[PDB]
RNA sequence: UGCUGUGAGGCAUGCUGGAGGUAUCAGAAGUGCGAAUGCUGACAUAAGUAACGAUAAAGCGGGUGAAAAGCCCGCUCGCCGGAAGACCAAGGGUUCCUGUCCAACGUUAAUCGGGGCAGGGUGAGUCGACCCCUAAGGCGAGGCCGAAAGGCGUAGUCGA
RNA sequence: AACCCCGGCGAGGGGAGUGAAAAAGAACCUGAAACCGUGUACGUACAAGCAGUGGGAGCACGCUGGCGUGUGACUGCGUA
RNA sequence: UCUGUUUACCAGGUCAGGUCCGGAAGGAAGCAGCCAAGGCAGA
């Protein structure tokens, strides 16, 4: 669902470049 | 062993802070922490902060047991004071002094 | 007319590195050079996530004044001073002591 | 109360504006003095 | 009216001799929770004289 | 700090300082400060005193948050209503809207702002300016006048 | 001034590290005076005045029973 | 003498996860969760 993509996506992602 | 914690350029006058500083001089930091908690002043929360910081310093850096600590030296000095301007009636103006102060707390197991 | 250049092997006259020898990486405009294995400083680097740069203490090489380094004569094993002559029609460098070209 | 400066643009520029100075001998002397003191702006222009 | 001579730090000290605050002596210890608090005032957890009279 | 000279002074030396100083006899002086309601900066004093800008007025619940009398939400209360409302011209020039921050600024706190930083935002054949036309008034080819600069004015050309 | 710690992902601070030195930390050479303090010695709550000077007890600290140092109860004279 | 409740590291036991030694066999210090337990309030 949406919140899964929102959370997980920039969670893993945002965790890596930031 | 003596430990320092300071807060420099705090807004409050030296004078106002002194009132509170002189409440806690000499006590063991537990009893003193409480003195500060239930004092109603601004200076009180400033100095509370600095004292707590001081405890953290002692324990973490110098390995002091919290129970033993007393407040051995606590003094408030004058800080750099900033000029402002308040306009007054009939045109004259007033250089205002917004005062600051240096709160310096030092604790020791002895 | 520039005496010390890229890739020259030099010896260090002055500083904590006095006596050490090495290879020139590059030169800077201010008359400073940066030499291999020479003048290491320990620099603190705040970790940067964009460049994937970890933190930590990086040993880096800090510029040294070019007056302080001498061009190393490999023949004589001594520091030397340099001069210029015209061979062919070209401007060339030589060592003052044995007056041999580079 | 009613103070001394009641601003107007058209007024400002007809009175002190560049062209107004340049109109006359005296004005061009002003602009001479200013250029000699090396001001950031000579006249009042926008 | 305004003073005639600059009053010395001495006088200035005297006037302030009364300005000292009074540290509150007692910290009452509530029975149930055990936290310290003021006489007649509720605790940080809303305890008073053994009740929890505030849920908060 | 100690010693020494009749005096302005001198010598020695502990700490501080971290690179300039200068015997002797001469030479030249921006050569010695407590006053000048002296000039600049700094810090006092009154004093934690007066004051916090309309006597239209606040109260509670919840939210956010390190911290909420003041911010957002809801609910009652109260004031303006020929204005304390709505739209322009002037004048200002980004103050507009969003996010974010709280040192300084805001006469208190401020999580809020007309404060800081970043982004966005102003869409015209018919609304204005421009443009066409002139008023008072201005400039003014020739021209008249005037020691010089310049003054007046014709044809004109500007000026809402 | 990497990293650790208190704090509000603050301010500021404390360790750590660089450096000859960080009482060199960007509010940064040297850091005087006024002005404000914390600590220690001495004196001060029956005492009248340009606040010192002459005399002077005690107390404290240095010395080797005396000599310095600080303080100055009490009294002579004393209107910048 | 029993009930609730709490009490991060610095009483104890189990010690998941992870981590040290070892090629492997396995040990090991021990965070967290649990249990005594430190208590206390009520009885
Ligand atoms: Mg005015
Ligand atoms: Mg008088
Ligand atoms: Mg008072
Ligand atoms: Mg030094
Ligand atoms: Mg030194
Ligand atoms: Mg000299
Ligand atoms: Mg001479
Ligand atoms: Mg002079
Ligand atoms: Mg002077
Ligand atoms: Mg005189
Ligand atoms: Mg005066
Ligand atoms: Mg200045
Ligand atoms: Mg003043
Ligand atoms: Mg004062
Ligand atoms: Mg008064
Ligand atoms: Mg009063
Ligand atoms: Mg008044
Ligand atoms: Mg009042
Ligand atoms: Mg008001
Ligand atoms: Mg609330
Ligand atoms: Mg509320
Ligand atoms: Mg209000
Ligand atoms: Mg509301
Ligand atoms: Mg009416
Ligand atoms: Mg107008
Ligand atoms: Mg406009
Ligand atoms: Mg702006
Ligand atoms: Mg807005
Ligand atoms: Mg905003
Ligand atoms: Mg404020
Ligand atoms: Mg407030
Ligand atoms: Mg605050
Ligand atoms: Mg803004
Ligand atoms: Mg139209
Ligand atoms: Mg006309
Ligand atoms: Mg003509
Ligand atoms: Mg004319
Ligand atoms: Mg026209
Ligand atoms: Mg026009
Ligand atoms: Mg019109
Ligand atoms: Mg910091
Ligand atoms: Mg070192
Ligand atoms: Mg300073
Ligand atoms: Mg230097
Ligand atoms: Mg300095
Ligand atoms: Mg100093
Ligand atoms: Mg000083
Ligand atoms: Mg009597
Ligand atoms: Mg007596
Ligand atoms: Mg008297
Ligand atoms: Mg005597
Ligand atoms: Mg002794
Ligand atoms: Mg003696
Ligand atoms: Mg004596
Ligand atoms: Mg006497
Ligand atoms: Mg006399
Ligand atoms: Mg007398």
């Amino acid at each position: 669902m949406k919140q899964s993509t929102l959370a997980l996506l920039l969670l893993l992602l945002l965790l890596t470049p930031v | 062993m003596e430990t320092i914690a300071k807060h420099r350029h705090a807004r409050s006058s030296a004078q106002k802070v002194r009132l509170v500083a002189d409440l806690i001089r000499g006590k063991k930091v537990s009893q003193a922490l409480d003195i500060l908690t239930y004092t109603n002043k601004k200076a009180a929360v400033l100095v509370k902060k600095v004292l707590e910081s001081a405890i953290a310093n002692a324990e973490h850096n110098d390995g002091a047991d919290i129970d033993d600590l007393k407040v051995t030296k606590i003094f408030v000095d004058e800080g750099p004071s900033m000029k402002r301007i308040m306009p007054r009636a009939k045109g004259r103006a007033d250089r205002i002094l917004k005062r600051t102060s240096h709160i310096t707390v030092v604790v020791s197991d002895r | 007319a520039a005496k010390i250049r890229r890739d020259d092997e030099v010896i260090v006259l002055t500083g904590k590195d006095k006596g050490k020898r090495g290879k020139v990486k590059n030169v800077l405009s201010s008359g400073k050079v940066i030499v291999e294995g020479i003048n290491l400083v320990k620099k603190h680097q705040k970790p940067v996530p964009a460049l994937n740069q970890p933190g930590g203490i990086v040993e880096k090489e800090a510029a040294i004044q070019v007056s302080n380094v001498a061009i190393f004569n490999a023949a004589t094993g001594k520091a030397d001073r340099v001069g210029f002559r015209f061979e062919d029609g070209k401007k060339v460098r030589f060592f003052k002591s044995n007056s041999e070209t580079i | 109360m009613k103070r001394t400066f009641q601003p107007s643009v058209l007024k400002r520029n007809r009175s002190h504006g560049f062209r107004a100075r340049m109109a006359t001998k005296n004005g061009r002397q002003v602009l001479a003095r200013r250029r000699a003191k090396g001001r950031a702006r000579l006249t009042v222009s926008k | 009216a305004v003073q005639q001579n600059k009053p010395t730090r001495s006088k200035r000290g005297m006037r302030r001799s009364h300005d000292a605050l009074t540290a509150v002596t007692s910290l009452s210890v509530d029975k149930t929770s055990g936290e310290k608090h003021l006489r007649h005032h509720i605790t940080a957890d809303g305890y008073y004289r053994g009740r929890k009279v505030i849920a908060k």
